[PDB]
């Protein structure tokens, strides 16, 4: 079980840690987060209270280093940062500890969210999509545009999620323009399985990551990345049984872990209904369906 | 994005445009089979595709033969429209390609803009215009070679004949289209108006009589009051 130490809490902030959120207040003794489950990706997220606009956060593997939180009063932000004394950081840790500034990572034990919404996401894939080679962890916020957003303008600010567009040569071989455009088979397993992503594993981990960076950033961009690798399986005639089995799994716990009142921002309405009542894989998500039709009827 | 009347003098400037019309592309007669079920028999069809500035038409014949042993014939038809107008943007010299394509069925635009990936550079539009373009199967030399066709052929017409000699494009278009609404809402009738006087004949290299000036706006005003009259009719008005 790993610690990310607070250096200290300045202002006053509401922290998320992965599907967790703690106010703090201005000055608080906070010194920062204790028992995070080792063997997943996290994200430590936070909103300024007095500035409920920017929301970012980090990214981040405990494997891979040791991480801690420091306030910069120049940049106005609660920044990630390695400390490479090994020695050093455990007795910080080990001290605040002891002084119980910390709050624990609240895992109830029957609880498997967090595996759900990150089984496929790892942390190299994370560095590839938000470029900064020098962290071993990740900075993300609300207002980052994606390659795709920029194409339609900092480059090293933006997230470089694999660009999906149904109307482009890419998506769609000469002479089967009728075929690729209204059965995207060809461009969801040879293009994209076997030509970018390699595997159904890292097509998951970067649906599993756009998602996420939608709901705890509001971040549009990546919602758009999600919708676009739901609709290009759902519009896909041939996918192998055990990548729709999955997606209906993965769905599922996403639409499970949305906010109730986020529903009319980070869901697209037309990509939904298209999904669950039009697609070729209508009939394939079943756990999803089900939710859906449960919670967000009137989205249907 | 999509043409209306605000930005109707756009069809009349310097700039390549084609009108895309594939209302005629796909044609059916609905008949009882002996087990009194019904069937669907295609018959030949055409796309419509029209530069308002010069009057050319490209018609494409669509022969019975490029619907056989395929299903969703009514989807099939906009793919086959868009893949012809393709091929024929194609097959033009670059100099007379067009900047943009507007369709007459917003139904087109995914199928055309999927068939022109290779022409990032022209635009594909929709018209908030009702034009009566299915009407050119009342035009009885279009009508002759489509059901004639024993295979896919193209021809070309200029729908204009020889009017540009003597009116602007912007008239000529505004002539065409009282002339293809009047044969739309009742034929018989638009029919008559053309040929009651056996003295104005069409010429053998044309689709239209050959009206004096004079002559034309007495045709264009009885278009006109035949469309009036219908509308007073349809509409109980």
């Amino acid at each position: 079980m790993n610690t990310v130490p607070f250096t200290s809490a300045p202002i006053e902030v509401t922290i998320g840690i992965d599907q967790y959120s703690f106010n703090v207040k201005e000055n608080q003794p906070f010194h920062g987060i204790k028992d995070i489950p080792i063997g997943h990706v996290h994200v430590i997220h936070f909103q300024h209270a007095d500035n409920s606009s920017m929301r970012y956060g980090y990214w981040f593997d405990c494997r891979m280093g040791n991480f801690y939180i420091q306030y910069d009063p120049k940049d106005g932000l609660y920044k990630m940062m390695e400390e490479r004394d090994g020695a050093k950081f455990e007795n910080i840790v080990h001290n605040f500890k002891e002084r119980q500034m910390m709050v624990s990572y609240p895992k109830i034990d029957e609880d498997d969210t967090w595996y759900n919404l990150t089984e496929f996401v790892q942390m190299d894939k994370i560095r590839k999509i938000v470029r900064k080679d020098e962290n071993q962890f990740s900075y993300v916020d609300s207002s980052m545009t994606t390659v795709q957003e920029n194409e339609l303008s900092d480059p090293a600010h933006s997230l470089n999620y694999t660009v999906i567009n149904f109307k482009s040569r890419e998506a769609i071989r000469p002479g089967h323009e009728m075929e690729d455009f209204l059965d995207k088979s060809y461009y969801l397993n040879t293009v994209m399985l076997q030509g970018i992503f390699k595997n159904s594993s890292n097509y998951f981990g970067e649906l599993q990551f756009a998602f996420l960076n939608a709901m705890f950033f509001g971040n549009y961009g990546s919602s758009l990345q999600w919708h676009a690798m739901i609709e290009l399986i759902c519009s896909s005639a041939t996918v192998p049984k055990h990548m729709l089995d999955k997606l209906d799994e993965i769905l599922y716990y996403q639409i499970k872990t949305l906010p109730e009142q986020y529903s009319d921002i980070l869901l697209n309405e037309r990509v939904w209904n298209i999904c669950l009542y039009s697609s070729f894989q209508k009939n394939s998500l079943h756990n999803t369906e089900k939710i859906m039709e449960n919670k967000y009827p009137e989205l249907l | 994005g999509a043409m209306n009347s605000s930005n109707y003098a756009e069809l009349f400037n310097n700039d390549i445009k084609l009108f895309v019309d594939d209302t005629n592309v796909y044609r059916v007669t609905v008949h009882k089979t002996f087990e009194g079920n019904v069937a669907t028999k295609a018959i030949n069809g055409c796309i419509f595709t029209l530069n308002p500035k010069t009057g050319h038409l490209f018609l494409k014949i669509i022969h019975t033969s490029v619907w056989a042993g395929q299903k969703r014939l009514s989807q099939l038809a906009k793919w086959k429209t868009a893949e012809e107008v393709s091929a024929l943007v194609r097959s033009l010299p670059k100099e007379e390609q067009p900047k943009q394509i507007i369709v007459t069925r917003k139904a087109m635009l995914d199928p055309l803009e999927v068939h022109m990936l290779d022409f990032p550079n022209i635009a594909i539009r929709p018209t908030e215009l009702r034009l009566p373009f299915s009407a050119a199967m009342s035009i009885d030399k279009l009508s002759d070679v489509v059901m004639k066709a024993t295979e896919p052929q193209m021809v070309l017409f200029n729908i204009y004949d020889d009017w540009l000699d003597r009116i602007s494009s912007y008239t000529a278009f505004s002539r065409l289209t009282l002339l293809l609404r009047a044969l739309k809402t009742n034929e018989e009738s638009a029919k008559m108006i053309l040929l009651s006087d056996p003295t104005i004949t069409i010429k053998s290299y044309h689709l239209w009589p050959s009206f004096t000036d004079e002559q034309w706006i007495t045709i264009e005003s009885q278009m006109r009051d035949l469309i009036l009259t219908e509308y007073g009719r349809k509409y109980n008005v």
